[PDB]
């Protein structure tokens, strides 16, 4: 129940070059090769790289790979819209459980479009809701390029990770894209804290709402 | 090479289920075989691995007692048997084939018809955690649901949802089962503002989605806002009316 740790997002223009990095243990990247493997939308994934530099033959040279010490990096240069994928590091040895692991996930954004701040709206739970003896926040996120957002909640100023559930971005008509995140709260958790905050990041700016139980 | 999933549904908390996967276009048992899975939005997660003659095992650790990997090497089939399945199990199952081939290194032929080789001698080739080529997958929702139309609460319009001018008002399409619902505002009046956000998954196997609408402040005094949904599935249709506070 281990990770390779990876960026949520990178990108950059057609043509850029972007890296990608995989941060993990002795016990895996430290003592055992590294594999990449390329998951396009919608697609089943497909091996990139494999022994940390190895392509495999249909892979072309823009696609480039290392290791030092605990940590791997995959270079893409050359960037092209076919490249926007999400990027998945892996390990994996017959020694020890904790030597197959995964990384978390990279998602590559060929930037073909100008920068848009995401517009965000915190709800409260509805006192229908909390009739039914339950509670929802829900912090909706819209009209923002490139496509990716990391959303985090606060209970007052201390962060909340259990309850939360996060859709993938998914592009609007206008061709920019959306999101939604909900924090799942008993009535005793939303009254009994004085707000809840929903922290949206976009391109590493961050922009918060709060919701407050007295109004 | 073409690896095909089955078995995948819906099917309640600790229950159990096989997946199975049919290997096509090259030497089954010559290749370790792996099951990895990715639930919806989330990263891939090994499970099983299993070597080219199904004697070495492997499993990840939030499945060790429950699921077992095995092959049929008479069948090209790989599979999964999963027990005492969890919420958490929910995700789309890949299989994939290992890169190494247990090759022979030795082999006789046939002297006078040599293109005809025998059964290899020697050879050499386990497991190297390599996934070179994928399946589609099969999909496995773990959840108690039945077929269910949403409830649907109000997202009230308030001076927290307002900048202006405008005011931001919706409604919260809960706990419903299977996708899709259809949202729309004042049947179908009022198109312009509103945002429909897709569905998340949640835990208990149930959706969720949310639809937003921005109004002119001004006009929460004065106009009527109701929310409407459909669900096919169930043959429901609600209706909603969103008010301040
Ligand atoms: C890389 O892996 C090593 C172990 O494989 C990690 O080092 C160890 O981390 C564990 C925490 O999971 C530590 O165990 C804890 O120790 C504290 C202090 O004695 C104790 O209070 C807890 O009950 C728990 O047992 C362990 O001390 C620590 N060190 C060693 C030598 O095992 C390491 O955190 C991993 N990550 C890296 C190095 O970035």
């Amino acid at each position: 129940q281990s990770v390779l740790t990876q960026p949520p997002s990178v990108s950059a223009a057609p043509g850029q070059k972007v890296t990608i990095s995989c941060s993990g243990n002795t016990s895996n990247i430290g003592n055992n090769f590294v594999s990449w493997y390329q998951q396009r939308p919608g697609r089943a994934p497909q091996l990139l790289i494999y022994e940390t530099d190895k392509r495999p033959s249909g892979i072309p040279d823009r696609f480039s790979a290392s290791k030092s010490g605990t940590s791997g990096t995959l270079a893409i240069t050359g960037l092209q819209t076919g490249d926007e994928a999400d990027y998945y590091c892996a390990t994996w040895a017959a020694s020890l459980s904790s030597a197959r692991v995964f990384g978390t996930g990279t998602k590559v954004i060929v930037l073909v479009q100008p920068k848009a701040n995401p517009t965000v709206t915190l709800f409260p739970p509805s006192s229908e809701e909390l009739q039914a003896n339950k509670a929802t926040l829900v912090c909706l996120i819209s009209d923002f390029y490139p496509g990716a957002v990391t959303v985090a909640w606060k209970a007052d100023s201390s962060p909340v990770k259990a309850g939360v559930e996060t859709t993938t971005p998914s592009k609007q008509s206008n061709n920019k894209y959306a999101a939604s995140s909900y924090l799942s709260l008993t009535p005793e958790q939303w009254k009994s804290h004085r707000s809840y905050s929903c922290q949206v990041t976009h391109e590493g700016s961050t922009v918060e709402k709060t919701v407050a139980p007295t109004e | 090479v073409q690896l095909v999933e089955s078995g995948g549904g819906v099917v309640q908390p600790g229950t159990s289920l096989r997946l199975s996967c049919a290997a096509s276009q090259f030497r089954f048992d010559g290749y370790g075989m792996h099951w990895v899975r990715q639930a919806p939005g989330k990263g891939l997660e090994w499970v099983a691995s299993i070597s080219h003659d199904g004697i070495k095992k492997y499993h990840a650790e939030k499945v060790w007692g429950r699921f077992t990997i095995s092959r049929d090497n008479s069948k090209n089939t790989l599979y999964l048997q999963m027990n005492s399945l969890r919420p958490e199990d929910t995700a789309l199952y890949y299989c994939a084939k290992d890169l190494r081939e247990d090759e022979c290194e030795e082999w006789w032929s046939d002297y006078y018809d040599f293109g005809k080789q025998l059964p290899c001698a020697k050879s050499r080739g386990g497991l190297v955690g390599i996934a070179d080529n994928w399946g589609q997958g099969t999909m496995v929702t773990v959840s108690s649901a039945s077929t269910k139309g949403p409830s649907v609460f109000p997202l009230a319009p308030s001076s927290k949802s307002t900048s202006g001018g405008t005011a931001a008002l919706g409604c919260l399409v809960k706990d419903y089962f299977p996708e899709p619902v259809t949202v729309s505002w004042n049947s179908g009046a009022l198109t312009s503002g509103v945002h429909t956000f897709p569905a998340v998954l949640q835990s208990s196997g149930l959706y969720s989605l949310s639809s937003v609408v921005t109004v002119p402040s001004s006009s929460l005094g004065t106009q009527t806002y109701i929310c409407n949904v459909n669900h096919k599935p169930s043959n429901t249709k609600v209706d909603k009316r969103v008010e301040p506070k």
